[PDB]
């Protein structure tokens, strides 16, 4: 038979794997990633000052963010309108930043008694008990007076340093470049980032309205308890408009087949499990496939609440006059990076699954390197033959064609003849003989006899990998 | 757009006996209610946003 | 025997091409085949070896 | 919606009182312009459709249709498209119970071949085939009187 | 004892390559191109007048040659780009006679003369309009020290009606006025030709000019133009000394390798025109005799392309200086072809390189035989294409052209726009049967030739590796 | 071949054979495909006779008569030779 036992299981797998690679090349971000590329090397990179030489990556002092706001931020982010926010004219950031200071409450640590007589206090490390709650200096208003955790859009996410809760002293930037370099200078001036303090952060959104790519970019500086602070910075790439054109139309019928055929699966595999041999888990073959739909499952339904609502944006586009929690959204969107990344670990799973036919792994290579060599041999023949060919172009239609001018370009001709873009209007015309009889040799040398040396190579190629393995796999 | 209803569109509808009609035009629009913001000139901004 | 020959070495074909496309993914995803598979021509190998086989097995019947 | 009137003149006179007064110079997302157009000659019917697009305010692009067709209506009689179309929604029928007949005779488990699926795609392309020409028919008659 | 022939051979050929590398890339500057191009630009591209569309490559009758010669070509022959003239231009017609022709009885009462196609048999030799000067006298071939030409329509020969123009502006319209005023261009007008050269002292680099413009006996006008811009560096700075060396390294390594295949063929009496390697290695030799003694005129008769920075009054005969010039980089340019081919000779040691050339070798009788009934097909639809699209086409209106049209459609570069309409029928037909049987059929077979050969060559290399 | 060839020239007749002109007569779509097979024709203006069937039937076209049914010519062929070649050798 092997009719439906052995040429529907394999099939079935080889169309889900394909499945399974549309589906991760279309979650390739390619203008996203390079205007975050952009924007971190407009501000990770971005000195102090043109005298300054306090950067985004060399945070050594408390002077340096101070510094830096004032700056180089200030002309590759407050750049001045046609006060808009475009540096090349081309960079249009989304509504305006905003700046939070998760700092150490005034006593936020004890002096030793013995040595009551000189030492003060100390502070820790942030955290969500160690945040300041109480006012830091002069508060006018929120400029020194912490918000509420809840009440800011606020919670803890222990990164790379520490987990810095949404508590701490809260402030949003303003409309114009001018009048946001003289908030962040009388925020300078004054207490903001003390010596009680224990981590900053700032929140911006991009738009790029020449793109369709709407991302919060967050910049962060761990300030420890033993002096200095570490500055970093993170772009989200998070969006809810896919749905555009016929792409977007392609995008959704494949992800509705990849569900489909998930969903088929599971019901294929649901019913010799059951009313058969169950609790097989070391079997290799068994447990894979429920593991498979398992989490083919759960990555779809992680996908979907990723997106279940797309009011964010629209809220934010209708009404841009402050700056939104984003947060959340970028907390989704680097959950939603993860669970790609655990995609790709899942389609190298299901490529796993694809080797059923094992043992054809590594008992090849000595073939592969052998017809790597022929092709090798053959390309100093087919090198040989071109190049002789250019050096005849370029003597004889030198000085009269435009087109075999400059021996850099014979071989873009002869290429493009190759692929069948040929003129033969001045070849004829700059020489009636030599001109029609290097074309006709031409075409009758690589379009009959060197191109298809090429495929029979090829063919005995793949002739003797199925004869010798017809050979050991079924004598032995 | 003007020019063009004004100068093409009219004497196809109307004339002698220049190609008969079966029901006047309709001119339906959509006013959207967001009032867009442009961009400076020169090259077509990508596609649409 | 025209349609034999198609049935059983579609699995081949389909293999082939799915190889293909994932080498062009990977080979986006630093960031055509089409003439390369068709200067390969590899279908008519695996078409060939297939009429063969069939022919050699009708020829003793 | 505007009617654009009637006559030359009173079209005219619609037109510049329209243009005069901002009609279209603000947000105005598109125009769609479209008429008709009728062929006794050769007894065809054409839809015509201009549009115009703004992406931005300052510029357009524009994008017309031609469809033309024949406004064969479902209360003319027993003409071809009927009955060519109720003889097709029998051969969705004989076809249907032909493989009822053969799933409750292999009882369970026929799903997952060829011949359970290539056949039943037949079907839902036999009956959708029959039931669209039927749904053009009955709009033909709904907008014709209308 | 075996090795060092090799080697020694292999060493000689490198040397030979290398000598004839060097030597003919330095015959090529990237002025001799630009200059071209510029000059083109400057005659054939500027509108006729300051008021008219038409360029010189775009005459369509008498009146617009007219405009031409009194216009853009006084223009640029005297400018207000950076050159000068030597020597003066000449302007030159040939013509046929009334009575060379056989009007039908019929109709004899309606035409009272016909002009027949331009042939020497049929040529004109009679004084026409004022017997004034030398403009309006028939001067033979000898007296005006001319050649024949090889246009697009005939071949005309040198002799013909001509006129030497003046050393600048004022006069040379005036004469030409003087001619327009009268008819020298009659009906029986078949060629004109003007002819002159520059220096353009800047860039070191003279210019010869011929422009042609041919009536066929139809009506119309069809224009030709050619340029070709010559040399005199002989030994000027310090790189050239280098060139003249290895012209003279390259004559001794010549005249090594004919010594050698002279005493080669003296041992090898005969059965030496057979191992193709022979063959490939007397061409190259009489190719490079050839072009060693086609080197010398060009190089000998250039000692009077000085005198005429004299500024003298009279007409430079450069043309056969400048058709020399061309026939010796037809025949330089093949001689490297050849030599590179060559390397074949020694890259085929290897064991994956020698089966390749085994492969190519032992199947070049089969491809040879294949190679006839191939070529029987692609002319018999030939000839078809050039009885039916041969009038109205303008890519088979010759018998070449249609096989150079077959050609560019096997690599897929059809119009089919012309063909379907040229002939509504039996051009589709036309179109689709040389589709079918030349890209499913005929061209599969050269494929299953050559992978049958390559498949036995390799399983016979193993099994007599193996047998070892 | 030339069933399957029909099949495609008749649906391409129907559905695109009113707004592109390249497809207006039967013998115009048989030389379109003819013309597609040496990759002369771009289908810059296919989709917009339809969206649906635009690009759906150049895609299957182009791999299921460029890739699966055009080669079979070749490989008989080939294979053919072969056989001959020993039918003369083994003589
Ligand atoms: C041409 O020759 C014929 C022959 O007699 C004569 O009748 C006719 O007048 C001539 N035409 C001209 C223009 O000389
Ligand atoms: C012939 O030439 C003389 C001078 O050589 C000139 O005076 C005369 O005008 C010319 N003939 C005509 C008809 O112009
Ligand atoms: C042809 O050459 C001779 C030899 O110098 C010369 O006297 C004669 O003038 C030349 N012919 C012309 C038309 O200049």
């Amino acid at each position: 038979k092997y009719l439906k036992s052995v040429l529907r299981e394999l099939v079935t797998y080889l169309l889900f794997l394909i499945v399974l690679c549309i589906l991760t090349y279309g979650m390739m971000s390619s203008n996203v990633y390079y205007y975050t590329r952009m924007m971190s090397q407009l501000f990770l990179d971005t000195p102090v000052s043109k005298t300054e030489k306090t950067n985004f990556k060399t945070l050594s002092s408390m002077e340096d963010f101070w510094k830096f706001t004032e700056g180089s931020l200030l002309d590759g982010l407050y750049w001045k309108m046609q006060n808009r926010s475009f540096i090349f004219y081309e960079n249009l950031l989304l509504g305006v930043p905003r700046i939070r200071q998760l700092r150490v409450r005034n006593g936020s640590c004890s002096i030793p008694q013995d040595l009551r007589d000189e030492i003060k206090e100390c502070y820790d490390v942030y955290s969500v008990s160690s945040e300041d709650r109480a006012p830091f200096g002069p508060r006018n208003g929120t400029a020194w007076i912490y918000t509420s955790e809840k009440d800011l859009n606020g919670s803890s996410h222990w990164g790379i340093i520490a987990t810095y809760s949404g508590a701490g002293y809260y402030l949003d930037l303003s409309r114009t470049r001018e009048e946001t370099a003289a908030q962040v200078a009388s925020l300078k001036k004054n207490v903001w980032l003390d010596r009680g303090t224990r981590a900053t952060f700032i929140d911006f959104s991009v738009y790029n309205a020449n793109i369709n790519l709407f991302c919060v970019v967050r910049l962060l500086v761990e300030f420890p308890a033993t002096g200095g602070v570490i500055p970093s910075w993170q772009f989200q790439p998070l969006k809810l408009i896919r749905y555009v054109t016929t792409f977007d139309f392609f995008l959704a019928a494949c992800e509705i087949i990849f569900c489909f055929f998930i969903f088929y699966y599971v019901v294929e595999e649901i019913l010799e499990i059951r009313i058969h041999k169950l609790h097989y888990f070391r079997s290799f073959w068994n447990c894979l496939d429920v593991v498979i739909v398992v989490l083919s499952v759960v990555a779809i339904g992680i996908n979907i609440y990723r997106t279940s609502n797309v009011e964010v944006l629209l809220q934010f586009l209708e009404d841009q006059n402050t700056f939104p929690n984003f947060e959340h959204l970028a907390y989704w969107q680097i959950q939603f990076n993860n669970i790609a990344a655990v995609t790709v670990f899942f389609v190298w799973i299901k490529l796993f699954k694809f080797i059923n036919f094992n043992r054809t792994m590594s008992q090849l290579s000595t073939t592969m390197s052998r017809c790597a060599k022929d092709l090798f041999g053959f390309a100093i023949m087919f090198f040989i033959i071109f190049l002789a060919y250019a050096q005849l172009a370029y003597l004889v239609f030198g000085t009269q064609v435009d087109d075999f001018s400059t021996f850099q370009e014979c071989i873009f001709t002869q290429f493009r003849i190759i692929l069948g873009d040929i003129n033969f209007a001045e070849i004829e015309e700059a020489n009636r003989v030599l001109g029609p009889i290097y074309f006709t040799t031409f075409v009758f040398f690589m379009f009959f006899i060197l191109l298809n040396m090429f495929a029979a190579i090829i063919a005995d190629t793949y002739s003797e990998v199925k004869s010798d393995l017809a050979q050991q796999k079924a004598e032995m | 757009l003007w020019p063009w209803m004004a100068h093409v569109l009219l004497p196809y509808v109307h004339g002698n006996q220049s190609s008969p009609e079966l029901g006047p035009p309709r001119l339906r629009q959509v006013r959207l209610q967001e009032a867009l913001y442009p961009d400076p000139p020169g090259p077509r901004v990508h596609t649409c946003s | 025997v025209f349609g034999k020959t198609l049935c059983r070495a579609l699995p081949e074909l389909l293999g082939v091409t799915l190889g293909l496309v994932v080498l062009g993914v990977a080979y986006a995803q630093l960031a055509w085949a089409l003439r390369l598979w068709g200067a390969l021509r590899l279908g008519a190998v695996i078409l060939r070896w297939r009429y063969h086989a069939l022919r050699g097995e009708l020829y003793r019947p | 919606v505007q009617e654009l009137g009637l006559s030359l003149e009173e079209s005219r006179d619609r037109l510049r009182f329209l243009q005069l007064h901002n009609w279209l110079d603000n947000r105005s997302r598109a125009v769609f312009l479209e008429l008709t157009r009728y062929s006794p000659a050769v007894g065809l019917h054409a839809a015509v459709t201009l549009r115009l697009e703004f992406p931005a305010a300052g510029r357009a692009l524009a994008a017309l249709s031609v469809r033309p067709f024949a406004l064969r209506r479902l209360s003319a009689g027993l003409s071809l498209p009927l009955l060519t179309s109720v003889c097709l929604l029998l051969f969705a029928v004989h076809f249907a119970v032909a493989e009822a007949r053969t799933w409750h005779r292999e009882g369970r488990w026929r799903v997952l071949r060829l011949g359970a699926w290539a056949r039943w795609l037949l079907v839902a392309l036999t009956a959708a085939t029959a039931l669209v020409r039927l749904a053009q028919l009955g709009a033909a008659d709904r907008q014709w009187t209308r």
